[PDB]
């Protein structure tokens, strides 16, 4: 097409959707990990990862106000990830970055798992 | 702006 | 803080959103302009626009499944602005520039604004 | 990946 881009649109949306979540506006889910609440938006949790994507396409799960993760599954890695999910910001540390890449596995967020995986061969 |  | 950022992060968010859209998925509410229905998800609506922002934050206009916008606003310029908060692309030309500065002014989307004033004064 |  002819169509003109608006370069800082995308990140602009993804910095109010964010904004959204802080005020708890609109949220429609919490996501339950080892008894810690998230509250969060289905369409990003969807956009981000491919568990979720999974999840809330499903003709019953699409419909749940609840969603508890397999108890493996780490609190704090969870927290680290939906942040990303939110701003493209990730704070990975030496502890932290084992439960964040066992995390990123889980939910299906291929980038995460490819950054982790290099952090953890540059250390080795 | 821009041409994508 | 100390983080990294993945810089196609937000784009490959919205991408996905609008994929969604396309598919009809979670989709939460109908924009009802001149008699043509676009669905859409009331989040993004909020992201992009400053009148739909204003309309969703409200404790009853929130719960509503339907929206119906001022019967001067044309639907191929609601159309093209919905296109441009799913993708950033701005299908501006010559016979839509009117009407496309109109509804994004009701709308309150500035950067769109900003544009359509810029590209009108050049041809003056 | 970037630091922004
Ligand atoms: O690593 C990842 C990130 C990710 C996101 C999603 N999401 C979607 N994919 C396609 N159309 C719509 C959506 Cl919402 C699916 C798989 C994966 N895998
Ligand atoms: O031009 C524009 C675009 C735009 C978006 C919004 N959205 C939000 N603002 C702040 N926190 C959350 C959200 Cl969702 C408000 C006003 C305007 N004006
Ligand atoms: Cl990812
Ligand atoms: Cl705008």
């Amino acid at each position: 097409d002819s169509c003109i881009q608006f370069t800082r649109h995308a990140s602009d949306v993804l910095l109010n959707l964010n904004r959204l979540r802080s005020r708890d506006i609109l949220t429609d889910v919490v996501i339950v990990v080892s008894r810690e609440q998230f509250r969060a938006h289905k369409t990003v949790l969807m956009a981000c990862s491919g568990l979720f994507y999974s999840i809330f396409t499903d003709q019953l799960k699409c419909n749940l106000s609840v969603i508890n993760l397999d108890p493996e599954i780490n609190p704090e890695g969870f927290c680290i990830l939906l942040d990303f999910m939110y701003t493209s910001r990730l704070n990975l540390r030496e502890g932290n970055i084992m439960a964040v890449m066992a995390t990123a596995m889980y939910l299906q967020m291929e980038h995460v798992v490819d950054t982790c995986r290099k952090f953890i061969k540059a250390s080795e | 702006w821009v041409i994508p």
